[PDB]
């Protein structure tokens, strides 16, 4: 998301990590809109907690039924 | 077969490494053991050593064989 | 393979040269076919004695088949600016063009967002739109003449109609509801009334923007100094459909306990409508009688069922905006009027309100015997008004031949001063592509292009903004003595959809083939 | 998004190079540790040649990539300060290599990639520091356990026990206090056929490697000596171009006769007006170097000759000696010579070796020159190289005081520490510390690896026994898995760990900072 | 000699604005050759930026702008 | 480096010329003097006329620099 | 001096056709007249 917003996606995660440790613990993301500062908890941007944790759970599913898949068998065109 | 001209890692001379050299090993041994396969024990049997000029030799002995037998190759 | 049928996507390093210098490659067909002594182009099928030689824009663009998928893109922009107007769609594909060739230099050698690009043009046409209103002439000369003759024009428009019957009145309705706005000639600054009991000659022309709703129960019926506040909110009984719900709770006395503390968050959102110092409130939904109650203490009139077009042209009359929420107090555009009267009209009470903050706009009530009378008056004055519109619109000229190309460069390089720091190339590669119009005009007339438009932009930075390029001449003369004007609004057509066709095609990291259809 | 192009490709020409550096360090990758499997390198001259020392290894190993040589410098260098640890520092190389493919791959200029390696050379260290164990120089008792541990890899074991305090001692004298380095050619191993082991002479003054004079007239022994040295050669005029003696009768006998023992004498007059009782020539195989006539002259004066120098110590006795080179007998005087107070032939068996006590010189400083005995010529070459692998341990103790415990310790702990610090940066560079913590753990890998042991096991093993403890737990192949080090009497210097990352930053930075290459005559 | 200015990019674009100075009453055809030689002084910068490990357009225009 | 382009052997004697009157900072002006290339190469090839009217707009520059 | 760049070379299409369109009219040029030569076709 920080590349495709026009920052550095090293500088900006780094940045972030260190707004949620030596300050205090809160959520502050990269700005996907333009605004004129960060921390998006300001501008009440939510996203629900049944829809994010769907999402790490069927990658998780699926990323483990990949690695069941050792062997792929293609058949031609009779 | 018989890794040669590697496009990278450029050097004064052939680098091959791998299954490859370790392959060459079993082979390189496998010849040198066959010439002392027949000649084990007291019913072995002599054998040959010819050379360049074309004169040869006939003697029953494994140890003046593998001294004039002519190996090339590092483990041999 | 992925896609199939046809379907394909571009490389990553291919689809930027295809939405550039593929596109460029379309625009080279009308690149010099751009202007009156522009070149033409040779179109030949396969039988070769059924071939032709135009100049038109439209028709080369149309008939030669493209491959390439992003040139299907500026057939749709082409389409676009044919529904506008006839004409200038040959100087949109030449400008689209040389905005996506100074892209290159955008990227590669640059690197800017492609996004903040675009932002880029939009903080740079708008400055460029700007400056041909500053610049812009008219042929209105002798509006006192011109005032005669829109009148005369709305009567003709009222043939075949039933407003017919009277044509003074309603005529002199239709024309003071233009004029009067010294500004934009959109329906949306002109609200409509139908109304019951009456006889059509009995309408009349009132600028107090009049609503049907009410406001307040035992609230007066008379606000002076009025501080109007626009929001979207539901302080009565929000998630509309409670059913299927299920309260646990020892007692019923329990549940309402839950509702009072509904109402005690109500006093969270009232405390911060009372901190704006507002007499006024705007609501799109109701609202209960104990907020409502809470509102009279307060001093806080709220007028309610507003819907959303009666809210957007309530915040352009007062000035105010249509904000929803409320981000912190004492920040927000607010507006305001000097008298808020309620009358009554057909026996309905209406709202007029008075003295509105730099309120430009008139409301036209129509009163009919039925609602055939009132449906089609209200289609056939939309009608009558968008005649008169297209008078102030068209007609409307700008100094041409290089001129506005010019001026404009002057007012985005004043954007190109103050800028942030990734816009500053964007904005100034904006400037470079309304230089290089007049350099192409100038390249089918047979001059020096690089001599003509250097001279052109020292001699307008220094005073004399209104020269231009004499074509005939090969020199550079007052486009004011010369009489060489053009539409402004063939400019702004062809701004907005130079805007409209770099927005999609900057945003591009690849290009996906269209099905043959 | 849209960002640099980068028509032009310097960067993939480095990354060329790169990948060209890594395949180095992935061929010296199983010869790290004792148990790192042997290589096989065949010279162009057609000599047959196999080790596991990678100093020896990348020596022969004739690198035409002009990047892939400075691997070869740095392990020179690595030889130099600390003399252990060659491999591992070409294998750290390519771990940088290998995590600066990444910081590439991410946009990120190299410059930055360089500049932050500094900042955690430097911050590795420094951490070092803290975990390292204190030892001093006036401690006897740990040297000889520290010089006794590298003298166990050898084939010499049991016979250590008299050459661990020999490289102990000699090092105390030479090392006073805050010398910071300290060059070992100051210390000469003798190498002599014949004898033991356990027969071994300090001499701390100084050693010869020639004989004496078994002409007739050989003094053999001096007392009250002066020691200069001589570049130059007694001998009779023999010029260049065709010379020839043709005597036919007794006049011109007499003619030749007279002008060569004339020619000795007055060069052998001047050498008694300076009081010089010894002589030291240099050895040319060319001419003759002292004439026999010259022998008879110089011991009717009661001078000591000593001929047939040879030309390597030449440079080495002119500085412990505290003496200057003699061209010419015309600039030969006594302010050049040395002092001695007994000159003597001593032979244990068969040598017949020259050694000088007593100095004496204030220029001239404790150069101790050690003799090393042995029967068969491999037992005198083996402890030649035990004992200076000894004397660079020791070498590391002077120059930086402490000590750590070796077999991949430090490089876990570390790279934990950095991985915990890497929250207090920020931008591009606190990537870069996580990254630099993970290219330190390729050495622990790389010894289980070549080891026998499971690779990723043995890893998760060190990380966790780590957290508890500080240092008490490090690789051993000894006990075929993950124990105590220091226990098992494993100990690495902290001067090898210092140098392998500092020589480490600095051949990433010279190969980085390479962007084009370029014919140049 | 010892007689020095204010350096580290400044006087290169401070010679950029002098020229671009000169870029505004100049000939017809010297305009562009005059403003070619303001855009080699801004490439200096542009370069110390990139061997520095940097980003030169971010940093020079805002460098040219303050 | 072996130069065998005859262009480039004139660009080592003009940097003679720097090391002969001070012989400090070559580097910055064969930099320098490569960027000025840069840019004439884009004013030559964006217009194709002889370059000693560009050579006299580079004057009017310089002096302006200074 | 600066004048315009040219990107495009539309020369070597006019010049394409000039040429073969004068090959033509040269063909005609020998009937010129009433002398003129006759052309087969």
């Amino acid at each position: 998301l920080a590349e495709n917003s026009g920052l550095d996606p090293i500088g900006t995660l780094s940045t972030l990590k260190s707004k949620q440790l030596k300050e205090k613990i809160s959520n502050i993301g990269v700005d996907c809109l333009g605004y004129g500062s960060n921390d998006m908890k300001e501008l009440f941007v939510v996203d629900p907690f049944i829809g994010k944790k769907q999402q790490i759970l069927l990658a998780t599913q699926l990323c483990r039924m990949i690695l069941k898949i050792d062997n792929v068998i293609i058949s031609g065109k009779d | 077969f018989n890794n040669s001209r590697s496009d990278t890692l450029f050097l004064g001379g052939e680098k091959i490494s791998g299954d490859d050299i370790r392959n060459q090993n079993v082979l390189a041994t496998m010849a040198v053991a066959n010439v002392v396969k027949s000649s084990l024990g007291p019913v072995g049997l002599d054998k040959m050593l010819v050379d360049d000029i074309g004169d040869f030799t006939v003697t029953n002995d494994g140890a003046t064989i593998l001294s004039l037998l002519d190996v090339q190759h590092p483990a041999g | 393979q992925i896609f199939g049928d046809q379907v394909t996507e571009e490389r990553a390093e291919n689809a930027r040269l295809s939405a550039f210098v593929g596109a460029i490659a379309v625009g080279d067909l009308v690149k010099s076919t751009l202007g009156p002594k522009g070149m033409d182009k040779l179109l030949q099928s396969a039988s070769s004695n059924t071939c032709m030689v135009t100049n038109d824009g439209a028709t080369i663009l149309k008939s030669i088949p493209l491959d390439n998928p992003a040139a299907k893109v500026l057939v749709n922009i082409s389409k676009v600016q044919d529904d506008e107007v006839g004409d200038g769609t040959t100087s949109v594909t030449v400008l689209s063009a040389e905005l996506l060739r100074e892209a290159e230099k955008l990227i590669d050698q640059s690197k800017i967002h492609p996004q903040t690009i675009i932002e880029g043009y939009r903080l740079a046409s708008a400055a460029a739109l700007d400056a041909l209103t500053k610049a812009a002439v008219d042929n209105s000369h002798d509006k006192t003449m011109f005032r005669e003759d829109l009148i005369h024009i709305a009567k003709t428009t009222l043939s075949s109609k039933i407003l017919s019957q009277d044509k003074d009145h309603f005529a002199e309705l239709a024309t003071n509801a233009i004029l009067r706005l010294k500004g934009s000639t959109n329906l949306e600054h002109i609200q409509i009334i139908k109304i019951l009991g009456g006889k059509l000659s009995d309408s009349f022309l009132d600028e107090g923007f009049i609503l049907a709703k009410k406001f307040g129960n035992n609230q007066p019926k008379r606000i002076e100094n009025a501080k109007i506040l626009i929001a979207n909110t539901t302080l009565d009984t929000d998630k509309v459909k409670i059913f299927g719900t299920k309260f646990k709770v020892d007692s019923t006395a329990k549940l309402a306990q839950l509702e009072k503390a509904e109402r005690e968050k109500m006093k969270n959102k009232i405390a911060k409508i009372s901190k704006f110092g507002i007499n006024t409130f705007i609501n799109r939904q109701l609202i209960y009688d104990y907020p409502e109650q809470l509102f009279t203490d307060l001093g806080i009139n709220s007028i309610e069922h507003a819907d959303f077009e009666g809210v957007e042209r309530l915040a352009l009359v007062t000035g105010g905006e249509v904000v929803s929420t409320f981000d912190e107090p004492s920040k927000c555009k607010l507006g305001e009027c000097d008298v808020i009267e309620e009358i009554m009209l057909g026996e309905q009470p209406f709202l007029k309100f008075s003295g509105c903050k730099a309120g430009e706009a008139c409301t036209i009530v129509l009163r009919g015997a039925t609602d055939q009378t009132l449906d089609e008056a209200e289609r056939s004055l939309h009608d009558a008004l968008s005649v008169l519109s297209q008078t102030t619109k068209e007609t409307r000229t700008v100094l041409g031949g290089g001129c506005a190309e010019m001026v404009m460069s002057k007012a985005v390089d004043t954007e190109a001063q103050n800028i942030d720091g990734k816009k500053s190339l964007a904005v100034e590669a904006f400037a470079r592509a309304l230089r290089q119009l007049p350099t192409i005009l100038a390249d089918n007339a047979g001059f020096d292009s690089s001599e003509l438009v250097s001279k052109l932009r020292s001699s307008i930075y220094n005073g004399i903004s209104t020269s231009g390029l004499d074509l005939n001449n090969g020199t550079i003369a007052d486009m004011r003595q010369l009489g060489i004007v053009e539409s402004y609004k063939l400019k702004r057509a062809v701004v907005s959809s130079a805007s409209e066709a770099a927005e999609v095609l900057l945003r591009v990291d690849n290009i996906i083939r269209a099905r043959p259809r | 998004n849209a960002t640099f192009k980068n028509k032009e490709k310097p960067q993939e020409v480095r990354k060329a190079n790169i990948i060209a550096a890594r395949s180095v360090a992935d061929a010296i990758r199983t010869s790290l540790g004792p148990k790192g499997m042997d290589k096989m390198i065949k010279t162009s001259r057609g000599e047959i040649i196999i080790s596991n020392d990678g100093h020896t290894i990348l020596k022969q190993m004739a690198i035409l990539h002009p990047v892939a040589r400075m691997l070869v410098e740095v392990s020179a260098a690595q030889d130099s300060e600390a003399g252990d640890g060659t491999t591992s520092v070409v294998i750290l190389t390519g771990a940088l290599l290998g995590a600066a493919e990444r910081l590439l791959n991410k946009g990120i200029h190299p410059t930055i990639i360089a500049d932050s390696f500094q900042s955690a050379a430097k911050r590795s260290v420094d951490i070092l520091l803290e975990m390292c164990h204190k030892v001093s120089l006036s401690d006897r008792e740990q040297l000889v356990r520290a010089a006794s541990t590298s003298l166990s890899s050898k084939i010499v074991s049991q016979y250590s026990s008299f050459l661990a305090p020999l490289a102990v001692d000699s090092v105390l004298k030479i090392s006073d206090e805050n010398s910071k380095n300290v060059d070992l050619n100051d210390i000469r191993l003798v190498k002599k056929v014949g004898g033991t082991i356990d027969d071994t002479e300090m001499i701390d003054g100084v050693v010869l490697t020639q004989t004496a004079i078994k002409s007739a007239g050989g003094p053999t022994r001096k007392e009250k000596a002066k020691i200069g040295l001589i570049q130059f050669q007694i001998s009779p005029p023999k010029p260049d171009t065709e010379n020839n003696i043709i005597v036919n009768d007794y006049r011109q006998m007499d003619k030749i006769l007279k002008e060569e023992r004339a020619y000795l004498l007055n060069i052998c007059k001047k050498i008694k007006k300076a009081k010089c009782n010894v002589l030291l020539i240099q050895k040319s195989i060319l001419r003759d170097a002292v004439n026999d006539l010259a022998l008879h002259f110089l011991s009717k004066l009661n001078i000591m000759v000593v001929k047939d120098i040879e030309r390597e110590e030449i440079e080495f006795l002119s500085k412990g000696l505290g003496c200057k080179p003699i061209a010419d007998i015309e600039l030969f005087t006594e302010d050049r010579l040395g002092s001695a107070d007994l000159v003597e032939e001593i032979d244990s068996d068969g040598s017949k070796i020259v050694r000088v006590t007593g100095i004496r010189n204030n220029n001239a400083r404790p150069t101790v020159s050690v003799v090393i005995r042995g029967a068969n010529n491999m037992i005198i070459d083996e402890t030649e190289r035990s004992l200076h692998d000894a004397l660079c341990v020791i070498r590391c103790l002077v120059k930086e005081r402490g000590l750590i415990a070796g077999g991949g310790a430090p490089e876990i702990e570390i790279s934990r520490r950095l991985s915990k610090e890497a929250r207090s940066m920020e931008g591009v560079q606190a990537f870069i510390w996580q990254e630099f913590a993970s290219a330190l753990e390729v050495i622990p890998t790389t010894l289980a690896e070549n080891a026998g042991l499971n690779s990723i096991k043995v890893v998760t093993e060190l990380r966790s026994k780590h957290e508890n403890g500080e240092l008490n737990d490090g690789i051993s192949v000894r006990r075929s898995g993950t124990t105590n080090t220091y226990e098992e009497h494993i100990l690495q210097p902290v001067l090898v760990s210092t140098s392998a990352i500092t020589l480490a930053s600095e051949c990433v930075k010279s190969i980085l900072r390479i962007d084009d290459i370029a014919f140049s005559r």
